[PDB]
C-alpha cells in the first residue's frame, strides 16, 4: 500500500466533499493510502494569483510543498490547476537557484526552509502507472459495470501542458485518460477540439464571465453533438466551471444541455459501488439523475 | 645553424597591439639568429622578395615569419622559401596576429609585446632544429568512384566518363535517377522531369566509361588519395542481365524486359518508388522508364512459387538461390552524391499526418499528380477518392523550427515546390483553389520570383500565417486548417479537402554510415562537411573524397548539377596528373632503437604499423603512404624509436625550452 | 507460454486453481514425471503465479474454467 | 591431473625428498621435465657458498637438479630478465624455470611487452611469504638471535616467525616483531599480494599439507594444461607420487592466503601514508631524488623497462653531464613503469643511493590500478596505453560529467 | 613579481582553429598562455607535460577535438587516456593535479576557447607559484 | 588539369567584388585573407596566362579554334619580364 500526502486544495474539500470522499475510499480500495496534509492552504492558484505576484506564488507553493517535505512523504493531487502550482513551483526551485535562495529567505521568516526532496503526483496519473495501481487493477476493482453510457472526457489543460514542461506525451490526441473511463465499463466518446479549454483558467472566469462561458459554451455544444450522457474531469476549476456555467449559461444565455459533471474520482466511486448520497451528488447544480437511470 | 625572423605589421594590424621595433631587436639579439627584419606586408611580392634577399646574402638556413596563422600562410612562405635555395620545410611561423593582437588590443600592450617575444623565441627553437623534408608522390589509379546514382550522380558520372576517366556508378536501388526522377513537373521552367532525364540516364547507360553498378552497396573503404580499395556488396538481384546471363552459359540470353514474370507472381507488396501508394509484385521493377529494365526480386518477400521462371521460360534469367556477391575495386578518387529523405512529419502531431487520411506530404502529392503514378494522374482524396476542390499547402512544415522535433534550417526547394504544386492543381482541376499557408515567400533563384508572381496571378491564396493545428471533420473527413492571417490581424479558420504538408528534408537512410566509411565528418546541420564553407563547397578535409547534390546540403536541380559538375572536375584534377603530393609528416621509425615489442602497432587507425624483419631483428614498418602524420605512435613509444618528420621530440622539447628560457 | 493474470482483489484462496492447472498436476500425477515446476501456489490466501516468465503455461483454460468467481484472465497475445 | 586439482606430491627418490624443502616435487618435475626432454635447460636456484648467496643456474645435466633443491629465503634475485638478456629471450629453446610470485608476474610482463616466449618457457611457481636481504638477514641473526650467522644450518619463515637452525638447537622470532625492529622480509614483500602464483602452470607450497605428511609433502595447484600434461608424465614414469589433497587443507591454506593479503594491504597502507600527502610527498620525492648518480641499475633491473636506449639517456631530455640530476629522470620512470609495477624491489634493492624507488613506484602503481582497474602481471592484457578503447574513454570522460578533464575524477 | 607561465598544447584541426576563430572575432582574453600546436593531440608524449612541469610550468593545458570529431580518426581517446593518467601521477608525487587539464574545443568554439583561457588563467592565479622552481635549489 | 589558360581582365588586377567585400557571410570570415591565396596560386601558376587591364576586342571561330583578339591597354608601366 503506497503511501502519500493528500494535498486537497479549495474547491474539492469546499463545493465537491464527494470528490474528495471517493478520492480516499477509492485510493484505499485499490493500493494506494491518502494521508492528510497538516495545515496546507490554496496551492496559489496559477492564474488568479500568479497573475498578480509569480514571487509570492512560489513561495505559498514552496510552503505547500516543505509541509509534506517534513511529513517525509510524496503529494498526490486531485486538481490541473494544484498540480500546475505544486508540482511546477517543485520542479522549477529544484533547479533555479537564485528562486530557491529567494524563496527560502522568503520563508525563513516563518521557520521553514526548502530542500527539494519530494514528487508531485496527480491522482490519475498514479491510477495510470504501472507500478502503482494500473488500468488492470481498476479494472478488476470495479464491481459495478457503468455499462451502456457515453461519456466525454475533458483532460484540462495545466495537467498535460505544455509538453515541453510535463512528461505525459502527446498533447494533440491523448488517450490514456480515455482508458480508465473504458476501466470503469463506461464508453469514451470522441468530440470536436477534445482539447479544448473550458475557459476558467488565468482568472478569466471571475474577469470576464461571458467570454469564460462563450469558451465553455463551445465545448458544450460539441459534447453534446456526440452525445455524451456525463463529462468525466480530472480538474475542480474546470468541473465548477462546466457546472455552475451550464446555469449562467442557461441564464445569460438561452441554451439548455443538462449534462452531469462528474469528476473521475466521483466515477470511480460510482463503479466501485459508492451510493450517490455517500458522494454527495446533490451539490452538483446539474442533475445527475439521467445518467444514474442510466447507469444504474 | 642561421635563421632569419621576418616580423610583418600586417598593416597595423599588429603594430597596433604591440611593439614591432622591440619584438625585432629581441629577434636580433636571439640565439641562432642571423637577421632579424620586418615590413608591412610580408605576404605580398615585396615580401617573398625580402625573405629570398635575405636568404641569399645571409646564407640562411632557415626562416621564421612572425605573422598570421599558419593555416593561412604555409604554402605562400614555404615557396617564397624555396624560391632561395632553402628547402620548402626550413620554415616556421609565429602565430602573432590572430592569437596575439586580435585578442590583446585593448588597454594591454607590453604585455602583448612579451607575448610576441615567447611566441618568437619559441619558433626560432623549432626552427633551429628543423631540418629538410621531400613531399611523397604517389602514383593514382586512374579510376574513379561515384556513389549515387540520383541527377548529381549521374552529372558527376557522365562528366568523368567524358574526360576519359573510367567510372565506377554505385547505386542502392535498381535503378538510377534518384528523386527527379519521382518528381512529375519542375519549378520554374515546368518541364516534365522524365523527358528531360531520361536522355542523361540513356547517355549513363550506354557509355562505355561509365560501369554502372545498381542495388550495389559499399560494404568497407581502405586507403587514401592514391589507392582506395572499395569493397562492394553486389545483393542478390535474383535477375542475370544478357552479358551475366552468356558468361553463366545461357546463350538465348537474360533479362529483356518483357514483364511475364511480374504478370504472375502472386505477392503484392507497395512500391516504394511510388512512396507506397501503389502495388507491385514480389519480381518488379520501379517505373516502366528505370534504366536498367532489369526486374529485380524482392527476396524478403518472394515466396519462392516458381511461377517467374516458368514465365520467363529459355531466357532463364530468374536465379533464386542467388546470394550476395562481394566485389573488390581499386579506385583513385570518391565522389560522394547520397541525396536525402523527407523528415518524419509525423512527429509533429498538430498536423495529423499518419492519423488523417487526407493529409499527405510532397513526394506523396508529387506522386499523386504525375501521369504515370497510381491514379492516372488525377489527384483524388485518399480517404474515398474523390476529387479535391481545395487543397492546402502547410510551408515549412517542420523546418526553421528549434523545438527539437523539427529542423532548424530552410530546406530551400519547399516554397518553390508548393508553388508548383499549386498551379498543378489549379490547372488541372477546374474551379479548384489552392491555399498556401506561409511564413516567408522564398523564391531567390533565377525566374524564381516572376512563377511566384505568375502563380498568384493565376489566383493562389497566400495567407501569411503558419498552420497552428489542424481538425479532422468526423463525417466528410475534410480538413479544418486554423492558423492566424498575420497580415490581415485576425485568426482563420480554412476547410479544405486535401492538406499537402512541404516537409524538411534530411540526410538519406544510411548516409552516416557511408560518410564514416569514407572519413568525412558532418556539419551542424548534419549534412556532410566540406572543405572551407566558402571556396571549396565540393572537396572534404579527407583527400580524394568529394562531395555532390544535395548530401552535402538541400539545394535544386540547377545547383545540384552545378555542384556535381564542380565535383567531377575537382576528382578529375589528381587522375590526370597521374601523380599527388602527400604532406612529409610521417612516422618514420628508427630500427637500431626498437625493440619490437609491437605495442604501437594497435594505435594505429591506419594500419600504418607492423611488426617486419630487417637485420634478423623484429622491427616495427611504417607504410609511409599509409600513414597521415597523426602522432600517437610515436608519442607512445618509450624507447623514442618512432620519429615524427615535422614535429620530433627535439623540436617539441626546444619549444618548451624556449618557452621556459628568461 | 501464455501469460495468466490473477485479481487478488476478489480471490479467496479457494486453491481450485492450484489442483486444476494440468502442470502442476504434472509432478504427482504422472509416471516418470518431466517437470516439476509449478504455475500457482497460495500464498496468503491469494493465488501467487510462481511462472513469472511465461514459459510454462499453455492456454488450457482449465484453471479459468476452474476459479468458481471468474478471476483468473487468460492473455493469448504476446505480452 | 587436471588443471584445478589440488594435490599432494612427493618424489620417489628418497634422496630428492630429502633435499626438498617439503617433499621435492619442484626437483622432481624440474628433473623429469629434462630428462624426459620436454625442456632443453632449467633455470633454478642454488647455493653458491653458505646458504644466503643464492646463485641462478641453467642447467642441462639431469644430475644437477638435486644440487638446486631446497628453497633459500635469502633469494631476493628475479629471474625473467636473466633469460631475455642471456638466453635470447627463450626464443629458440624450451625452458622449465621455477619462480616466485613476482618472477611470474615479471614473466607475464616481458612477455606482454614481447620480450620472452612464454610458449616456450614453463613456469613452476612456488608460495612465496617473503624474502630477506642476505645481509640483513645476518645483521637480525647476529643482533636479534644472538647467534654467529656462520653457524646457522638452515633458516625459513615459517608460520609468521623466523626458524633457524643452528648448531645447538633452534630458535624463533614474530616476523611482524622484527619487520618493527627494523629487519625482517623485505619491504615490497611486506606489501606484496601475491601470494600464491595461480599464473603459473604449477604452485607449490607447504601450506594446505596437514597431518601425517607435514614436511614430507608438497601442496600442487595445477593451473594449467601445460602443468597437468608435466605432472601427468612424471607420476606415470613415477617420478613423482601423488595423492587427492585434503579439503581440511585446502581450507586452511585459503585462510591463511586471505591473512596474508590482509598483513599486505596493512602494510600498503602504513607505507604510502608514511611518504606523505601535498607538497611534503613532492619534497620528499624531489630530496631523495636528488641523490641519484645515474648508474641505472633501476632501468636496468627493472622487468618493464626493456627499450634499447631509456629516455632518461636522451640529452633532450636528461643533461648529460649534470650529476645532481633533474626530477625528470623519475619522473619519465613513473611515466613509463607505474601503471604496470609488479613490486619486484629490484629497483630499490639495487639503488647505490638507497632511493625507495620500489615504494614511490608501488605508491603510484595501486591507484592507477583502481583507476583503471589493470591487475600487472596476470595475462597477456596489453598495458593500459598500448590498447586505448573508443568506448571505454567515453565512459571515464562521462563518469567525470564534466565537458574536460579538470575534476571530479578523484575522491 | 610573479606572472603565471601557463604552457597550451593544441591540437591543429579543432583548438588552432578555435583559437584562430576567437582571435578573427576579436574576442579578448588576457596574455598568459603560449601555445605550441601539434598536429593531433595524440601527438602529445606525457613526457612533454612533465618535462614542462618540471621546467616550470605554474600550468599546463591541452586542448583538441571531441570525441569522435578528431581529425585522425581515434588519436584524441589516447590523449586522454594518456592526461588520465598523468592527473593521477601529479596527484601522488604531491603536486597539485588541478594544475592541469585537458579541453576539447572544436573549430567553431571561439567563445569556448576564450572563455577556457580566461578560467585557466584565473585558476593558476588561485594555486599561485609552483613548488617545483623552489624546491629545486 | 593541364590546359593553358587565359585569364583576361579589364581592371588592373584580379580579384572582383570579393576583393571589395570586408567580411563573409555565413562564418563572417575576412574576404582578402581567404582569397589572397587563390590570388598568389593564379599569379604563381605557370598554366595560366594573366592577362590584366586587357579586353576581348573580336572573336571569329567556332568550337575548334577561336580566333581571339585581345587589346592590351597602354597601363604606363613595365613587369620586371617586359622590361627585361
Ligand atoms: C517534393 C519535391 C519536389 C521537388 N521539385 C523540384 C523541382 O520542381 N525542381 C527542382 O529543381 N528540384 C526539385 N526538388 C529538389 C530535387 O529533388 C533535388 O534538387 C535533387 O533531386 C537532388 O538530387 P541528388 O542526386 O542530389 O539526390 P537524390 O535525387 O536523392 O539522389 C540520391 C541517389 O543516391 C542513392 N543513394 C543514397 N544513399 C546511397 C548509398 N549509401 N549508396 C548508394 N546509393 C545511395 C539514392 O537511392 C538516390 O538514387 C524537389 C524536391 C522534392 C522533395
Ligand atoms: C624466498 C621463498 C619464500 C617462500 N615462502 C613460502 C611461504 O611463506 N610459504 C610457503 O608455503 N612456501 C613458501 N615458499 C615455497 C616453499 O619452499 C615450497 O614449499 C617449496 O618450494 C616446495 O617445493 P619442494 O620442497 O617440493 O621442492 P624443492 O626441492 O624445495 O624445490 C624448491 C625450488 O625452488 C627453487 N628456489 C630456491 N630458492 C629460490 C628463490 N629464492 N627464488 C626462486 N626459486 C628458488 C629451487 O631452485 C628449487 O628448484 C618460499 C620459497 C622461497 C624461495
Ligand atoms: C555588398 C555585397 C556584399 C556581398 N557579401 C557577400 C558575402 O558576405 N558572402 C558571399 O558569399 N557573397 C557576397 N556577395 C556576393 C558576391 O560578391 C558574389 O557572389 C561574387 O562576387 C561573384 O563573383 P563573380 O566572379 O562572379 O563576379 P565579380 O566578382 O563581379 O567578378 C567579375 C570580374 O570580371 C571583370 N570583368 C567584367 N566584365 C569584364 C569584361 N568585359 N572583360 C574582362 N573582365 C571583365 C570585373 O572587373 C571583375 O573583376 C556580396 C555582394 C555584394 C554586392
Ligand atoms: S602575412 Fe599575414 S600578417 Fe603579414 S600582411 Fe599577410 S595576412 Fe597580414
Ligand atoms: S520474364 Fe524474364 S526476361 Fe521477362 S522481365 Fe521477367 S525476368 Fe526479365
Ligand atoms: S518465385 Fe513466386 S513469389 Fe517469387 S517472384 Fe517468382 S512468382 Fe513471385
Ligand atoms: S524553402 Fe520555404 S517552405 Fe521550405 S523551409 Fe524554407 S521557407 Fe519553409
Ligand atoms: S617502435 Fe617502439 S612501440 Fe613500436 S615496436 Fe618498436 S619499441 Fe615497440
Ligand atoms: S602517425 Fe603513427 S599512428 Fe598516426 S597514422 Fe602515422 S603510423 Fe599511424
Ligand atoms: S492455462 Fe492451463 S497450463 Fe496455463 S496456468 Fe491455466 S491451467 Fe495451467
Ligand atoms: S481459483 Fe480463483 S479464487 Fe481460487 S485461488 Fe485461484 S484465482 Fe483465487
Ligand atoms: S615480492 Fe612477493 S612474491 Fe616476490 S619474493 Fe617478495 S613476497 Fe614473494
Ligand atoms: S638505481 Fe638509484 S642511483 Fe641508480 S639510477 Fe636508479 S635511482 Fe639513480
Ligand atoms: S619499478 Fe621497481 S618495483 Fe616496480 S616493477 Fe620495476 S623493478 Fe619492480
Ligand atoms: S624508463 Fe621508459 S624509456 Fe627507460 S627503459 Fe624504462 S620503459 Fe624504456
Ligand atoms: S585532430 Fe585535434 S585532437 Fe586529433
Amino acid at each position: 500500500m503506497h503511501e502519500y500526502a493528500f494535498f486537497l486544495g479549495c474547491i474539492a474539500p469546499n463545493r465537491y466533499p464527494g470528490c474528495e470522499a471517493s478520492a480516499i475510499k477509492t485510493s484505499e480500495k485499490v493500493g494506494i493510502k491518502l494521508l492528510p496534509l497538516k495545515g496546507a492552504s490554496c496551492c496559489p492558484a496559477p492564474g488568479a494569483f500568479g497573475s498578480i505576484d509569480l514571487n509570492v506564488w512560489y513561495a505559498m507553493a514552496a510552503r505547500n510543498l516543505v509541509l509534506a517535505e517534513e511529513m517525509k512523504k510524496d503529494i498526490a493531487l486531485i486538481c490541473n490547476g494544484c498540480y500546475k502550482s505544486i508540482w511546477e513551483v517543485n520542479h522549477i526551485l529544484k533547479h533555479n537557484d537564485e528562486l530557491r535562495d529567494n524563496v527560502n529567505e522568503v520563508l525563513a521568516e516563518i521557520d521553514m526552509q526548502f530542500k527539494g526532496t519530494i514528487d508531485v503526483w496527480h491522482l490519475a496519473e498514479l491510477y495510470y502507472d504501472d507500478k502503482v495501481c494500473g488500468v488492470q487493477k481498476i479494472k478488476d476493482s470495479v464491481t459495478t459495470p457503468l455499462s451502456g453510457a457515453k461519456v466525454a472526457a475533458h483532460y484540462g489543460c495545466h495537467l498535460m501542458k505544455p509538453k515541453k514542461e510535463r512528461h505525459f506525451g502527446d498533447t494533440e490526441n491523448p488517450m490514456w485518460f480515455e482508458e480508465l473511463i473504458g476501466a470503469l465499463g463506461a464508453e469514451p466518446i470522441q468530440y470536436r477540439n477534445k482539447m479544448q479549454c473550458c475557459g476558467a483558467g488565468g482568472g478569466v472566469r471571475g474577469y470576464d464571465i461571458v467570454h469564460a462561458l462563450d469558451i465553455t459554451n463551445e465545448k458544450l455544444i460539441n459534447i453534446q453533438e456526440a452525445g455524451a450522457d456525463a463529462i468525466t474531469e480530472l480538474c475542480p476549476f474546470c468541473q465548477l466551471q462546466f457546472d455552475r456555467g451550464q446555469i449562467e449559461i442557461k441564464e445569460k444565455f438561452g441554451d439548455v444541455y443538462n449534462i452531469p459533471v462528474l469528476h473521475y474520482n466521483e466515477l470511480l466511486g460510482l463503479a466501485q459501488g459508492m451510493s450517490p448520497q455517500d458522494l454527495a451528488l446533490d451539490l452538483h447544480a446539474i442533475d445527475c439523475t439521467p445518467f444514474l437511470q442510466k447507469v444504474l | 645553424p642561421r635563421i632569419g625572423v621576418f616580423v610583418c605589421h600586417c598593416g597595423t594590424n599588429i603594430a597596433g597591439s604591440m611593439s614591432i621595433d622591440d619584438v625585432v631587436n629581441y629577434a636580433k639579439t636571439l640565439p641562432y639568429v642571423a637577421v632579424a627584419d620586418q615590413y608591412q606586408y610580408m605576404c605580398s611580392t615585396p615580401g617573398q622578395k625580402k625573405i629570398d634577399d635575405a636568404i641569399k646574402e645571409y646564407n640562411l638556413t632557415g626562416v621564421v615569419v612572425a605573422a598570421c596563422s599558419p593555416r593561412l600562410h604555409e604554402p605562400t612562405f614555404r615557396t617564397a622559401t624555396k624560391e632561395g635555395g632553402l628547402n620548402p620545410f626550413r620554415f616556421e611561423m609565429a602565430n602573432i596576429r590572430e592569437q596575439n593582437s586580435w585578442v590583446h588590443m585593448h588597454g594591454m600592450w607590453d604585455e602583448a609585446t612579451q607575448k610576441a617575444k615567447d611566441q618568437v623565441r619559441m619558433a626560432v627553437a623549432k626552427a633551429a632544429k628543423l631540418e629538410d623534408l621531400v613531399p611523397k608522390s604517389v602514383p593514382v589509379e586512374k579510376t574513379a568512384m561515384v556513389v549515387g546514382g540520383g541527377v548529381a550522380g549521374m552529372q558527376a558520372a557522365l562528366d568523368l566518363a567524358s574526360a576519359g576517366i573510367k567510372t565506377y556508378l554505385i547505386e542502392r536501388t535498381p535503378t538510377i535517377g534518384g528523386r527527379m526522377s519521382q518528381l512529375d513537373k519542375t519549378f520554374p521552367t515546368l518541364d516534365c522531369s522524365q523527358c528531360i532525364l531520361t536522355p542523361k540516364m540513356v547517355d549513363v547507360g550506354r557509355h562505355p566509361n561509365i560501369e554502372m553498378m545498381t542495388y550495389t552497396e559499399v560494404e568497407k573503404v581502405e586507403g587514401y588519395i592514391g589507392n582506395f580499395d572499395v569493397t562492394l556488396r553486389k545483393k542478390a538481384r535474383g535477375v542475370l542481365t544478357p552479358t551475366e546471363a552468356t558468361a553463366k552459359g545461357i546463350v538465348g540470353g537474360g533479362c529483356n524486359g518483357c514483364g511475364d514474370c511480374s504478370a504472375v507472381c502472386p505477392v503484392i507488396k507497395p512500391n516504394p518508388f511510388e512512396m507506397g501508394m501503389a502495388p507491385r509484385k514480389a519480381i518488379y521493377i520501379y517505373h516502366a522508364q528505370v534504366m536498367p529494365l532489369i526486374y529485380t526480386v524482392d527476396f524478403d518477400s518472394c515466396v519462392k512459387c516458381g511461377l517467374c521462371v516458368e514465365a520467363c521460360g529459355d531466357k532463364k534469367a530468374i536465379d533464386l538461390e542467388m546470394q550476395d556477391e562481394f566485389i573488390t575495386v581499386k579506385v583513385g578518387t570518391a565522389v560522394l552524391a547520397t541525396g536525402y529523405e523527407l523528415f518524419p512529419i509525423e512527429n509533429k502531431r498538430e498536423w495529423g499526418y499518419k492519423q488523417f487520411d487526407n493529409v499527405i506530404n510532397a513526394l506523396e502529392f508529387e506522386r499523386l499528380i504525375c501521369a504515370s503514378g497510381p491514379t492516372g494522374g488525377h489527384l483524388v482524396r485518399p480517404s474515398d477518392g474523390k476529387t479535391p476542390m481545395k487543397v492546402g499547402f502547410v510551408l515549412c512544415a517542420g523546418s526553421r523550427d528549434n523545438t527539437g522535433i523539427g529542423k532548424p534550417y530552410c530546406s530551400r526547394f519547399c516554397c518553390m515546390y508548393s508553388l508548383k504544386h499549386a498551379h498543378q492543381i489549379m490547372e488541372k482541376i477546374p474551379g479548384a483553389v489552392a491555399y498556401l499557408f506561409y511564413m516567408d515567400i522564398r523564391s531567390f533563384g533565377k525566374m524564381y520570383e516572376e512563377f511566384y508572381y505568375r502563380i498568384q496571378h493565376e489566383g493562389a491564396k497566400f495567407i501569411r500565417g503558419r498552420v497552428a493545428n489542424v481538425l479532422e471533420d468526423k463525417e466528410t473527413k475534410n480538413l479544418h486548417v486554423f492558423t492566424e492571417d498575420t497580415l490581415l490581424g485576425r485568426p482563420v479558420d480554412v476547410e479544405v479537402d486535401l492538406l499537402v504538408l512541404a516537409a524538411a528534408v534530411q540526410p538519406n537512410e544510411g548516409a552516416n554510415e557511408l560518410r564514416k566509411k569514407f572519413g568525412v565528418s558532418a556539419s551542424q546541420d548534419g549534412w556532410m562537411l566540406e572543405a572551407h564553407p566558402k571556396l571549396n563547397p565540393c572537396g572534404t578535409t579527407t583527400a580524394g573524397v568529394f562531395l555532390a547534390g544535395v548530401c552535402q546540403g538541400p539545394k535544386d536541380i540547377p545547383d545540384t548539377v552545378a555542384q556535381a559538375e564542380g565535383a567531377a572536375s575537382a576528382a578529375s584534377i589528381p587522375i590526370h596528373m597521374g601523380e599527388v603530393e602527400l604532406e612529409p609528416y610521417f612516422a618514420m621509425c628508427i630500427d637500431e632503437l626498437c625493440a619490437g615489442c609491437g605495442m604501437c602497432v594497435n594505435l594505429c587507425p591506419y594500419s600504418a604499423l607492423s611488426l617486419g624483419e630487417k637485420n634478423g631483428r623484429t622491427v616495427m614498418v611504417v607504410t609511409e603512404a599509409k600513414c597521415k602524420g597523426c602522432g600517437t605512435c610515436g608519442g607512445f613509444c618509450p624507447g623514442g624509436a618512432i620519429k615524427m618528420q615535422h614535429f620530433t621530440t627535439p623540436q617539441i622539447v626546444a619549444q618548451i625550452d624556449a618557452f621556459f628560457a628568461g | 507460454a501464455f501469460a495468466v493474470h490473477v485479481n487478488m482483489e476478489r480471490c479467496t484462496g479457494c486453491n481450485n486453481c492450484v489442483v486444476a492447472c494440468p502442470v502442476n498436476a504434472l509432478e504427482l500425477n504422472t509416471v516418470n514425471p518431466s517437470s516439476t515446476d509449478k504455475i500457482y501456489k497460495v500464498i496468503n490466501g491469494d493465488a501467487v503465479i510462481l511462472d513469472v516468465k511465461h514459459e510454462l503455461c499453455a492456454g488450457c483454460g482449465i484453471c479459468v474454467d476452474a476459479c468458481p468467481y471468474d478471476v483468473i484472465q487468460l492473455s493469448g497475445q504476446p505480452p | 591431473a587436471a588443471k584445478g586439482d589440488m594435490l599432494y606430491a612427493w618424489a620417489k627418490d628418497a634422496e630428492i625428498q630429502k633435499k626438498g624443502e617439503c617433499g621435492g616435487a619442484v626437483t622432481a618435475l624440474l628433473k623429469h621435465a629434462l630428462e624426459t626432454k620436454m625442456v632443453d635447460a632449467v633455470v633454478a636456484i642454488k647455493k653458491g657458498k653458505d646458504l644466503y648467496d643464492a646463485v641462478p643456474t641453467v642447467i642441462t645435466n639431469p644430475e644437477d637438479i638435486i644440487q638446486t633443491a631446497g628453497s633459500l629465503h635469502c633469494g631476493t634475485l628475479l629471474i625473467p630478465k636473466l633469460i631475455k638478456k642471456y638466453l635470447n629471450g627463450a626464443k629458440d629453446m624450451k625452458l622449465a624455470v621455477t619462480c616466485k610470485g613476482c618472477d611470474a608476474m615479471a614473466f607475464y610482463e616481458l612477455a606482454k611487452r614481447n620480450q620472452i616466449n612464454l610458449d616456450n618457457i614453463i613456469m613452476i611457481g612456488v608460495n612465496c611469504g617473503g624474502s630477506v636481504s642476505p645481509v640483513t638477514a645476518r645483521k637480525m641473526i647476529s643482533n636479534k638471535f644472538g647467534v654467529d650467522p656462520d653457524t646457522v644450518h638452515k633458516e625459513e619463515i615459517d608460520k609468521g616467525q623466523f626458524i633457524i637452525e643452528y648448531e645447538g638447537g633452534h630458535k624463533g622470532i614474530k616476523i611482524d616483531e622484527l619487520e618493527e625492529e627494523g629487519y625482517g622480509r623485505r619491504s615490497n614483500c611486506r606489501r606484496c599480494k601475491m601470494k600464491i602464483p595461480r599464473q603459473a602452470d604449477i604452485a607449490a607450497g607447504n601450506w594446505g599439507v596437514i597431518g601425517d605428511k607435514a614436511g614430507k609433502a608438497t601442496f600442487l595447484e595445477i593451473c594449467s594444461e601445460k602443468g597437468a600434461n608435466l605432472v601427468n608424465s612424471a607420476q606415470s614414469k613415477g617420478a613423482l607420487e601423488i595423492s587427492p589433497a585434503d579439503p581440511k587443507g585446502i581450507d586452511i591454506r585459503a585462510k591463511v592466503e586471505k591473512a596474508m593479503f590482509n598483513l599486505g594491504d596493512e602494510w600498503r597502507h602504513r607505507d604510502f601514508e608514511g611518504m606523505g600527502k601535498g607538497k611534503d610527498r613532492l619534497k620528499l620525492m624531489m630530496s631523495e631524488s636528488s641523490k641519484c648518480i645515474k648508474c641505472y641499475a633501476c632501468v636496468e633491473a627493472c622487468p618493464i623497462c626493456y627499450c634499447i636506449e631509456c629516455s632518461t639517456k636522451k640529452p633532450w631530455y636528461i643533461a648529460p653531464g649534470v650529476l645532481p640530476t633533474s626530477f625528470m629522470f623519475h619522473l619519465i620512470r613513473f611515466a613509463h613503469v607505474s601503471d604496470s609495477c609488479i613490486n619486484c624491489g629490484q629497483c630499490e634493492e639495487l639503488c647505490p643511493m638507497e632511493i625507495p624507488n620500489a615504494l614511490f613506484m608501488h605508491s603510484q602503481q595501486v591507484e592507477i590500478e583502481k583507476m583503471f582497474g589493470h591487475i600487472p602481471g596476470q595475462d597477456m592484457t596489453p598495458p593500459i596505453h598500448a590498447f586505448v578503447e573508443e568506448k571505454a574513454e567515453r565512459a571515464r570522460l562521462d563518469a567525470t560529467g564534466t565537458d574536460s578533464i579538470y575534476t571530479n575524477i578523484f575522491t | 613579481d610573479w606572472k603565471p607561465q601557463i604552457l597550451a598544447i593544441i591540437c591543429n584541426w579543432c583548438s588552432y582553429a578555435g583559437a584562430d576563430l576567437a582571435g578573427g572575432a576579436r574576442i579578448q582574453y588576457p596574455p598568459t598562455v603560449r601555445a605550441i600546436r601539434v598536429m593531433c593531440t595524440g601527438r602529445v608524449d606525457m613526457l612533454f607535460i612533465l618535462k614542462a612541469f618540471v621546467e616550470g610550468a605554474d600550468g599546463v593545458l591541452v586542448s583538441g577535438c571531441h570525441f569522435g570529431d578528431c581529425h585522425y580518426l581515434e588519436g584524441n581517446y589516447k590523449a586522454a587516456k594518456r592526461m588520465f593518467m598523468i592527473k593521477n601521477l601529479l596527484r601522488n608525487i604531491g603536486l597539485d593535479d588541478r594544475r592541469f587539464r585537458m579541453t576539447f574545443v572544436s573549430a567553431s568554439e571561439g567563445a569556448k576557447w576564450g572563455m577556457v583561457m580566461e578560467d585557466v588563467t584565473n585558476t593558476i592565479k588561485e594555486l599561485g607559484p609552483s613548488p617545483i622552481k623552489e624546491f629545486k635549489k
